[PDB]
């Protein structure tokens, strides 16, 4: 069989500004099978209070799920996405960067 | 909403009949026919769901999407077609819509018609008349007397003579009753 | 495969009884259907069911339930019986939601407020007319079935034991007594063409079985008259060259 | 107007984990879920609340024992396919259905079916006939060709059914599917490396999610980077395009957008 690796893209709902109220938007798409696990983390801590899509489905058999947190920016927060799945033997980290 | 087709209709052996089927709904997945012979569990005919016609055997079933329209057309008719035609078919949301069906009474093809009155030796002792050999025209009606009971018109296939014949039965205990002209 | 198979196929219930119409398919069919035929109108869906675990009620739903335990099995429950309820009963599978019906071949029920109406037929058997014999050259024997209640009968044509269908014409259906009455008392007329030859023959044995379906030697009965139960009743005549 | 689509998907699973249900189902117009359905819940639920408004509780009844049958046929079409394939463990099915409805006023309907996510039974409704992968598809592609009738109810229900179920919820969600939000589109210059100078033609807020962006030149451009077209999160969505500026080109370059019947330029 063929299974396909999430690819995963971290960015903000608006244009980033630190101070300013924001959602900070994880995108897991193109994944197969379905089963999949995902973490916002703030400073690599595990943010509770994460809303989420229900499993989307691709017309290529693929499957996609938007994860969202409501958040304010500043200079040395630090934020990412942990994803784990089948085709993943440890979760893959991807850091947000504003530019 | 509604599904139409006629109560009874009446044709010939060896003739043609067309059974019209009119439908109104938004949403349509198909029209059926089905057969049910008298005392028998309904068979499945036809389907139709694209415009056009569908032949098979001696069975054809047409299908208007625009006018709402059906009919199963019926060649070279047989006794055996004699039996209720169900028309019916599947809304949006997949509802089986069922019309109140088409009786289809074939008359046999008399050649050499005999109507006769005959009575029978009422072995043990009511008197049973029984008029037969006539014509599939002839229509017999029940009578007004609530002492005298008259069946339907049966047809008999005597394949052992490739023979066959109307005939209808009537009896009483009335001691005045006679079989001559019981039938009137 | 046998298709749907549905017992029973006749039935008389007392005003108030309960009662399971089994039914039966062996087609891996997911759709089960249940459906009341009655004069003048279409099918009306009781009750259906798209799979093994679930069931929903049709459009006459009520007093009657069903269950889907199992792929093959959709019993119809009557849960009190009224005579709203006298009708042709057809269970019916489909493959798919769009897929063709297969039937079982009905249950004929009927329900009285008093199993005193229930009447076993009399049968008797005419013997031809000497005129047709002479005129025609054939011989038209009736069988009359009278007095019964409900129209629960299968009438047969037997010659020297085994059943006969050529030159055999049975009403489609028994006639009204007494017309005015809704429990009205049921006849039943027959007749069997056969040569004037085979009728002379006094090896030929002519027997006319009328199959009744009443009420079951379970049931109570407190009448001086024999208890109006499920049985065969039969005349006969025998060939003569007179 | 723009085109418009109804699509239906049928998620299989056999020998699932604790919790994750053997079979799912969601319908979407465009990119909006409408409606779910799964082995848990076992009842068709809106997703959308313009469907949950116009569509009475008889409608979310009927459909609910419609999935429940079609939830049987997906466990047993799957179980027979690890049959033919000699396989065992979990492996998946899926079923898509659909129609567009564009703008001129013509139409399409769809139907396949994937096996562990690959395509594996492709439906023709002009030709009638399934477009197989494999011996195990053109097994079950013969049972299907062999049944003129179901053939023909597929043809319809795609043509017509699906059509003008699609009318109905285009009407029920106007203000959500056929709203227009405009794209607010900025350039941004960065310095990829030290010499070399990156163009950013960058979009967000706009509904719906299909855009043309392109960088064009005095011409289109070659060695064009894209962004996907990605979620917002509120509704609307973001994209860019970027190039790289050849030193002492001096060219003339600038970002084209077109989005919903309108065209931008952004010159610098
Ligand atoms: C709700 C609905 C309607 C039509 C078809 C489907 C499907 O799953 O194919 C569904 O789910």
């Amino acid at each position: 069989m063929i299974q396909r690796t999430p690819k995963i893209q971290v960015y903000s709902r608006h244009p980033a500004e630190n101070g300013k109220s924001n959602f900070l938007n994880c995108y897991v798409s193109g994944f197969h099978p379905s089963d999949i696990e995902v973490d916002l983390l703030k400073n690599g801590e595990r943010i509770e209070k994460v809303e989420h899509s229900d499993l989307s489905f691709s017309k290529d058999w693929s499957f996609y799920l938007l994860y969202y947190t409501e958040f304010t920016p500043t200079e040395k927060d630090e934020y990412a996405c942990r994803v784990n799945h089948v085709t993943l033997s440890q979760p893959k980290i991807v850091k947000w960067d504003r530019d | 909403q509604n599904i139409d087709q006629p109560t009874e209709m009446t044709a010939t052996e060896g003739a043609i009949v067309q059974i019209n089927c009119t439908y109104q709904t938004s949403g349509f997945n198909g029209l059926f026919w089905y057969q049910q012979h008298a005392g028998e569990a309904p068979t499945f005919l036809s389907y139709n769901v694209l415009d056009g016609l569908e032949e098979k055997g001696r069975f054809s079933s047409f299908l208007s999407r625009s006018k709402g329209y059906s009919y199963l057309l019926l060649k070279e008719l047989q006794m055996k077609d004699s039996a209720s035609y169900l028309c019916a078919f599947l809304d949006s949301n997949y509802q089986l819509i069922w019309g109140a069906g088409t009786k289809l009474i074939i008359k046999p093809d008399i050649q050499n018609p005999d109507p006769a009155v005959y009575q029978l030796r009422d072995s043990k002792d009511k008197s049973v008349c029984l008029f037969t050999d006539f014509d599939s025209q002839t229509n017999v009606s029940q009578s007004k007397d609530s002492d005298v009971y008259i069946t339907d018109k049966c047809v008999l296939d005597m394949r052992s003579m490739d023979f066959k014949s109307n005939s209808a039965v009537a009896w009483s205990n009335k001691s005045d009753f006679a079989c001559a002209n019981a039938f009137n | 495969n046998a298709g749907v198979t549905q017992t029973p196929k006749f039935q008389v219930l007392k005003t108030g009884q309960s009662m399971t119409l089994q039914c039966a398919q062996d087609m891996n069919h997911n759709y089960m259907y249940w459906y009341r035929q009655d004069p003048g109108m279409g099918l009306r869906l009781i009750y259906y069911s798209a799979s093994e675990g679930t069931t929903d009620k049709g459009e006459v739903p009520n007093g009657y339930n069903v269950s889907r335990s199992t792929t093959e099995d959709f019993p119809l429950r009557l849960l009190s019986a009224a005579p709203s309820q006298t009708s042709v009963y057809f269970c019916a599978s489909s493959n798919r939601e769009y897929s063709p019906l297969h039937f079982g071949n009905g249950t004929r029920l009927t329900v009285t407020e008093d199993l005193n109406k229930v009447f076993p037929p009399e049968v008797a058997v005419f013997e031809p007319s000497e005129a047709e014999i002479s005129h025609t050259q054939k011989a038209t024997l009736v069988c009359l079935a009278t007095g019964f209640y409900p129209d629960h009968v299968e009438l047969s044509w037997w010659v020297n034991g085994k059943e006969v269908h050529s030159g055999v014409c049975t009403d489609p259906q028994p006639l009204k007594e007494q017309p005015a009455l809704n429990d009205s008392r049921y006849a039943l007329s027959s007749r069997l063409r056969v040569s004037a030859t085979f009728w002379q023959d006094p090896r030929n044995h002519f027997r006319c079985q009328v199959q009744f379906y009443g009420l079951s030697e379970n049931d109570e009965w407190t009448q001086d008259r024999a208890k109006p139960v499920t049985q065969i009743v039969s005349a006969e005549a025998w060939g003569r060259a007179d | 107007m723009r085109t418009h689509s109804l699509r239906y998907f049928r998620l299989g699973v056999s020998d699932p984990i604790h919790g994750v249900p053997e079979f799912i189902s969601v319908g979407y117009v465009d990119s909006h879920p409408i409606t779910t359905y799964d082995s848990v819940t076992r009842q068709k639920e809106p997703r959308a609340p313009w469907m949950a408004e116009n569509l009475a509780p008889d409608h979310w009844e009927r459909y609910t024992q419609l999935l429940r049958g079609w939830q049987q046929m997906f466990k047993v079409e799957l179980k027979r396919l690890q049959r033919h394939y000699n396989h065992s463990g979990s492996h998946t099915y899926q079923r898509m259905i659909g129609c567009e409805l564009l703008e001129d006023g013509s139409t399409t309907g769809f139907l396949q079916y994937a096996y562990d996510g690959q395509d594996f039974l492709i439906f023709n409704k002009d030709t009638l006939s399934w477009l197989a992968v494999d011996n195990v598809a053109h097994t079950i592609k013969q049972a299907w060709e062999a049944n003129q009738h179901e053939l023909l109810y597929q043809k319809n229900w795609l043509e017509e059914e699906c059509i003008a179920w699609l009318k109905r919820f285009l009407e029920y969600g106007k203000d959500t599917l056929q709203r227009t939000e405009p794209p607010l589109v900025r350039v941004n210059r960065k310095e990829t490396f030290p010499g070399v100078t990156a163009l950013f033609c960058k979009a967000h807020g706009f509904y719906p999610p299909e855009i043309y962006m392109t960088w064009m030149k005095n011409e289109i451009v070659q060695e064009i980077d894209y962004g996907d077209i990605l979620p917002s999160g509120d509704g609307t969505y973001q994209a860019w395009a970027s190039i790289e500026l050849d030193p002492q080109s001096s060219n003339l370059y600038s970002c084209h957008v077109e989005h919903s019947g309108v065209h931008m330029v952004l010159q610098v």
